[PDB]
């Protein structure tokens, strides 16, 4: 079986980022095993859009994209595709047009190479004010992109109510760019979230399963 | 709640100066504190600001010359000003934002200290 295997290693080593700084791994030509990756964690929920868990690990794609980040299970309610929670409003949104999955899993004691952050952080509001008109335009994050407020919010929220702001250049209107941090206490076992987005090619699907 | 300023005085052009604003305020619910200045007959304009989250932001006329800092341990904010020029002559105020969001609309102001800058002779 020739082909380079998909390298899921970067998520096993280090601290998984916060949800608004989700780490993105793209796979274009791979042999992959999702069961192999998931046997390492204690999966809590595994919900998909326009695909099912059995089919997502069983098919060939033209590209496979894996987002992972620290995410507590206490906020499972706000992490869905059709969601209206603050997460899928200003923190992390995945594509409409593509088949999609959303995984919550806890990292067990068998894994001591994934380090913990001090706390769970997410952006509860990010909005933009114009100079001449102070009408607030909430920067609803676009699919597969980062919040514009990643430029001003740090890697981890320090206190639950922290407030971040940046003044904009007169090119873009000269307004103010503003964000609010919000925090969740870290748990004894780190909890994470994974996003999967896949593209089927019209001609070639080279990211193929283990067999 | 009260804001008090120190450090104001006359300084010749190109020199340095530091103002300080201790907030003996009833509340710690200030989420940003800002420095403003009012030059003889110009609008009151924003010079520098620091926030709850520590994001620093400055007025459009200081070219890295001014630097704002806060130590929450002493309830005080410093504004160190370098390479001053006569155009920086104004009455400087420090202000606090309670539940501030977006453009600075301060809810408490200080009595303002005055800085003057003289060039040549």
């Amino acid at each position: 079986a020739e082909g380079v295997e998909c390298d899921f290693s970067p998520l096993l080593s280090g601290t998984p980022p916060q949800v608004y700084n989700f780490k993105r791994l793209v796979f274009t030509n791979c042999n992959y095993n999702l069961t192999k990756l998931l046997s390492l964690f204690s999966v809590n929920d595994f919900t998909c859009s326009q695909i099912s868990p059995a089919a997502i690990a069983s098919n060939c794609y033209s590209s496979l994209i894996l987002d992972y980040f620290s995410y507590p299970l206490s906020m499972k309610s706000d992490l869905s595709v059709s969601s209206a929670g603050p997460i899928s409003q200003f923190n992390y949104k995945q594509s409409f047009s593509n088949p999609t999955c959303l995984i919550l899993a806890t990292v067990p004691h068998n894994l001591t190479t994934i380090t913990k952050p001090l706390k769970y952080s997410y952006i509860n509001k990010c909005s933009r004010f114009l100079s001449d008109d102070r009408t607030e335009v909430p920067q609803l994050v676009n699919a597969n992109q980062y919040s514009p407020c990643v430029s001003i919010v740090p890697s981890t929220v320090w206190e639950d109510g922290d407030y971040y702001r940046k003044q904009l250049s007169p090119l873009e209107g000269g307004g103010w760019l503003v964000a609010s941090g919000s925090t969740v206490a870290m748990t004894e076992q780190l909890q994470m979230g994974f996003g999967i987005t896949v593209q089927y090619g019209t001609d070639t699907n080279s990211v193929c399963p283990k067999l | 709640v009260q804001l008090q300023e120190s450090g104001g005085g006359s300084v010749q052009a190109g020199g340095s100066l530091r103002l300080s604003c201790v907030a003996s305020g009833s509340i710690f619910s200030i989420n940003a504190m800002d420095w403003y200045r009012q030059a003889p007959g110009k609008q009151r304009e924003l010079v520098a600001g620091i926030t709850s989250g520590g994001s620093t932001n400055y007025g459009d006329f200081v070219k890295g010359r001014f630097t704002i800092s806060r130590d929450n341990a002493k309830n005080t904010v410093y504004l160190q000003m370098d390479s001053l020029k006569p155009e920086d002559t104004a009455v400087y105020y420090c202000a606090a934002e309670v539940g501030g969001w977006g453009p600075p609309r301060p809810d408490y102001w200080g009595h303002g200290t005055q800085v003057t800058v003289s060039s040549g002779s």
